[PDB]
RNA sequence: CGAAGAACCUUACCUGGCCUUGACAUGCUGAGAACUUUCCAGAGAUGGAUUGGUGCCUUCGGGAACUCAGACACAGGUGCUGCAUGGCUGUCGUCAGCUCGUGUCGUGAGAUGUUGGGUUAAGUCCCGUAACGAGCGCAACCCUUGUCCUUAGUUACCAGCACCUCGGGUGGGCACUCUAAGGAGACUGCCGGUGACAAACCGGAGGAAGGUGGGGAUGACGUCAAGUCAUCAUGGCCCUUACGGCCAGGGCUACACACGUGCUACAAUGGUCGGUACAAAGGGUUGCCAAGCCGCGAGGUGGAGCUAAUCCCAUAAAACCGAUCGUAGUCCGGAUCGCAGUCUGCAACUCGACUGCGUGAAGUCGGAAUCGCUAGUAAUCGUGAAUCAGAAUGUCACGGUG
């Protein structure tokens, strides 16, 4: 495994003037349906401005940082015993963990009018009663039972 | 199938072995290997020996058999 | 004169872009810019090299584009107008080489190969 | 395994053996002429060794250049075979036929001429290697820069399919720039069928 | 004038055999114009008894080439047609 | 086989023999302005011809080999005689490409 | 998976009907020119009528041409052997190896070169060294895509010019796009650091492109007695009053079951209806089959234009816009099935494809397990070709959105 991987960049959001939202828009697109997914992300953006008077970017700015975790396990097996090691999440990685958890719980929300499913997800995570926040903190609890394996056979 | 521009179908040697064999009436079965032809109201009530593939089987012609061809009344495959 | 000819190709498209001094006259294939590109973000992407070089109000723009796809023609104009802006001088050369606008995107589609089904996808075995 | 050394170089090294344009309504009516001409001519000219039979089509008739290394056998007493075949090539190929004959000076540097002699020697019950150690050095006193000869088949044995392999010099095969000849002529002994392959390498570029 | 052959080392090397040998005789003949090229792919199977995923695919080309006179006054090229046809060039005449 | 090329040689004769009446008998039937009495007796002349006259009975086999499957009509050759005759420079204008 | 097309034909198999120098080759003996017979019998094969034809080169003797019969050698074989073999392909594996000459060491089978240090996609290079060299391979040579230059302007092209009926429609123009010929460009070249400063390595500028730019063809010595005698070629072995020929119907498409690939679906990032926007690539004078035209619709008329940058195939779909649909086994899904039609073909019963109308299933994301893919890629939406009278969810091929 010679190290090869360079970096490709996508940063385009002219109708709002943002950068995090464009990368979040790519996690919603299925099979290249970009124009469909573009009006749903704005469709769940204006309902927050309908709901809260604050600029809904900052609601999205707050909802990331209550779904984004800090440490997580890593099942590195010693070759004769299956161990798990709580590891520090790299700062570049920890953005995409929240955005990928957020969409997958929006699809099982079970409402009508699809942009209302994602609307309720970004409202809860500014408070903490979301299922993504409950899925965040449970994996946080898995690390301290794992904390004995932090350095030793790790 | 067999659109109504080209309306009927019957075989030529079958026709002379029936239309003349009406004039001397039903005292014999008609042994014929042909299966591509229909039956017609010129033929209601005859006795045809349609080729199975290895033998001939008799046919009792009725009045309500008119549109269907001879192939639906000879067998092909047994499956006992 | 002051007429400036600009071409640009991206994803089997080709755009004739003419550039001359005027007042915001943006017309493409005898259509308005908001009318031609129906409901997309690329309505502003054609302005992105223009508003970077602070000349958004100072020119007539006459565009004729052929072939390609929907959002592939919009990229042809963006590459096309950058070649038309650099007929003046190289003052805006460094403002666009650094911007990543002048290089033609070479990424073209790849052919179906035998045994495979797509360009690289292959059927399942067991 | 080792794609044919003419079919990769039609272009940069060699050209076709037959040039003629044809429409899509007559293209498959000139091929069936030109493919049973070559089966005819080689069965007649079994002796007076033949390497290449080219066919041009000028305006509406024909042209054929039969190559032999011994033209005096074919042109015998001023064309007693030339006009005799020219009457009878028209009977298979309805156009009037030209017949032209050149020489193949240095006959030991073209692969068809060499490999016909191998079938002659190996059907006279000559040893499988004394025939071929002498058929390479003779083709290395004059000319080529590399020769491979593979001899595969029954090779006299009971249940034996061995391959003789002898090489001299330099023969590339993954260079399209080079110039390689190739020929496969066979042999029918009193038991088995022996196939012979020849890879005469002339100069490069 | 229009020309059809199978390789560009004949058909684009016989136009100079016509452009030079007609402009010499006084009449003006402009530069030849290329056309699109016929391309026909033939994917054939290669194994005698079956093994399907081993294949081989060829291609046959056809080059076209169009001349253009200005003033027709020369029957010189009409006699020099057997010269300008060499091996595989077909010339349909359009003496404009 | 060799006895099987020979029986599908004479099919090509009998199709190209008649070849003109069956155009006329199918010119009569295909007209909407034609009368069915002129059609019904025209049906008689079709079925009393021998059936090996239609093109659907004809089967384009390879001309040098005889193998039915793997035939092309821009040549006259089979699937596996076309390869051996093309590598020897015979077929003009034919190369490999990509 | 041979199969790039099983209604019959293909076709080998089955049931019969029917042939014996033969459907076909050469030699022999006779017979008539060939041809045309428009007719009946018969499922056909075939059998018998059958107006007619009487050529052709003539040392005018006949010859050759064909067709019929007799007899002999024979013909013929998809019958067995892929462990008797040639030919052609898979496989390890596009993996980086595999060998020879001369020399020296060893009683000999061997070994050394081809090991060591560094480095590389690489037995690729550098420094070392009882080995010095050479070949096959890797690299390059080839194709294609991306930049520019020159040569070229109809059927392609419209910036300038008038013209216009406002359609490059027209005059016109050779600026362009495009097309295709011929060229330049990229070499670790240059800057810095790093290494033994030596291969190289990490950064940097310029540049359309930066470190084999992306793709393709190209698979070494060999392996598996791998596969094929049914593509073809052949040694031998058997059949030769049939294991060979001929013609009808049937069959390969049967059917409690099990496994392999592939398509739709299971819905609201959807479903309908009404508008509206942009492609490449290819086939077409034994063909494409327009306009008009009649049909609920598949189509029927109709016959142009066309031997192709001209004419036709030929309307790209997703996207966008407005409407309804409120997440219900459903304005979901479409299997099954009844009825009614058109098209090809001598012929749609077993057994074709599509169209109308009606009916409406299983299915609410699918165990243990298990496979594909590193960027114009996966995922999703269409289009074309080969084979082909007719018949693609497969094969090959080209583009959208990404």
């Amino acid at each position: 495994r010679r190290r090869v991987a360079a970096k490709r960049e996508v940063l385009a959001d002219p109708k709002y003037g943002s950068q995090i939202l464009a990368k979040f828009m790519n996690h919603v697109m299925e099979s290249g349906k970009k124009a469909v997914a573009e009006r749903i992300v704005y469709g769940a953006l204006d309902k927050v401005k309908e709901r809260g008077k604050a600029d809904p970017l900052e609601t999205f700015e707050k909802a990331l940082d209550a779904i984004a975790p800090l440490v997580e396990v890593k099942s590195r097996r010693v070759g004769g015993a299956t161990y798990q090691v709580p590891v520090e999440v790299r700062p570049s990685r920890r953005n995409a963990l929240a955005m990928r958890w957020l969409v997958d719980f929006a699809r099982k929300r079970g409402e009508k009018s699809m942009a209302l499913r994602l609307a309720g997800e970004l409202l809860d995570a500014a408070e903490g009663k979301g299922a993504a926040v409950k899925k965040r903190e449970d994996v946080h609890r898995m690390a301290e039972a794992n904390k004995a394996f932090s350095h030793y056979r790790f | 199938p067999r659109s109504l521009k080209k309306g009927p179908f019957i075989d030529l040697h079958l026709l002379k072995k029936v239309e003349v064999a009406v004039e001397k009436n039903d005292r014999k079965p008609i042994k014929t290997w042909s299966r591509r032809s229909m039956i017609l109201p010129h033929m209601v009530g005859l006795t045809i020996a349609v080729h199975n593939g290895r033998q001939h089987v008799p046919v009792l012609v009725n009045e309500d058999m008119v549109g269907h061809k001879l192939g639906e009344f000879a067998a092909t495959r047994t499956y006992r | 004169a002051t007429q400036n000819y600009g071409t640009g190709r991206r994803k089997t498209a080709t755009a004739r872009v003419f550039l001359r001094p005027g007042t915001g006259k943006i017309s493409i294939n005898n259509r308005g810019l908001d009318q031609f590109f129906g409901r997309e973000t690329a309505r502003m992407v054609v302005r992105q090299p223009l508003e970077l070089t602070e000349t958004v109000e100072k020119f007539d723009i006459f565009v004729t584009v052929v072939g390609g796809g929907v959002s592939g023609q919009a990229g042809a104009i963006r590459h096309g107008i950058t070649r038309a802006l650099i007929e003046y001088d190289e003052t805006l050369r460094s403002s666009l080489r650094k911007a990543g606008y002048v290089t033609r995107d070479a990424r073209e589609v790849e052919r179906k190969k035998v045994g495979l089904r797509k360009a690289r996808k292959r059927p399942q075995y067991s | 395994q080792k794609v044919h050394p003419n079919g990769i170089r039609l272009g940069i090294v060699k050209e076709h053996t037959s040039v003629w344009y044809a429409d899509r309504k007559n293209y498959a009516d000139y091929l069936f002429a030109d493919l049973k001409v070559r089966e005819y001519l080689q069965d007649k000219l079994k002796s007076a060794s033949v390497s290449r039979i080219d066919i041009h089509r000028p305006a509406q008739t024909a042209r054929i250049t039969i190559h032999t290394a011994r033209p005096g056998i074919v042109i015998g007493k001023k064309g007693e075979d030339v006009e005799k075949l020219r009457q009878d090539l028209t009977k298979q190929m309805g156009v009037p036929v030209h017949i032209n004959i050149e020489e193949i000076r240095k006959p030991e540097l073209d692969a068809m001429l060499v490999a016909q002699s191998v079938a002659q020697q190996l059907e006279r019950r000559v040893m499988f290697r004394r025939a071929m150690k002498r058929a390479v050095q003779n083709a290395m006193r004059i000319g080529a820069k590399g020769i491979k000869i593979q001899v595969s088949g029954r090779l006299g044995g009971a249940e034996i399919a061995r391959t003789e392999w002898y090489r001299e010099g330099r023969v590339p095969l993954h260079t399209l720039r080079a110039d390689i000849d190739y020929a496969t002529y066979e042999a029918h002994t009193t038991y088995g069928v022996i196939g012979v392959k020849v890879w005469i390498f002339k100069g490069e570029v | 004038i229009r020309l059809k052959a199978f390789d560009h080392r004949l058909i684009d090397q016989s136009t100079q055999e016509i452009v030079e040998t007609a402009k010499r005789t006084g009449a003006q003949v402009r530069g030849p114009i290329p056309l699109p090229t016929r391309k026909e792919r033939f994917t054939v199977l290669i194994s005698p008894h079956v093994n399907k995923d081993a294949r081989d695919q060829y291609e046959i080309r056809t080059h076209k080439r169009v001349l253009d006179i200005v003033q027709p006054t020369d029957k010189t090229v009409d006699a020099l047609m057997k010269l300008d046809l060499a091996a595989g060039v077909e010339v349909q005449i359009s003496l404009g | 086989k060799e006895s099987m090329k020979n029986r599908e040689l004479k099919r090509q004769l009998t199709v190209a023999k008649y070849a003109k009446k069956r155009a006329e008998l199918k010119a009569i039937i295909a007209n909407p302005n034609s009368s069915a009495e002129e059609r019904w007796n025209a049906q008689v002349a079709l079925q009393k011809q021998p059936r090996d006259a239609s093109a659907s009975r004809l089967r384009n086999r390879c001309r040098l080999t005889g193998r039915p499957h793997g035939f092309y009509r821009k040549f006259g050759l089979s699937r596996n005689k076309l390869r051996e005759a093309a590598m020897r420079g015979d077929v003009p204008g034919l190369v490999k490409a990509s």
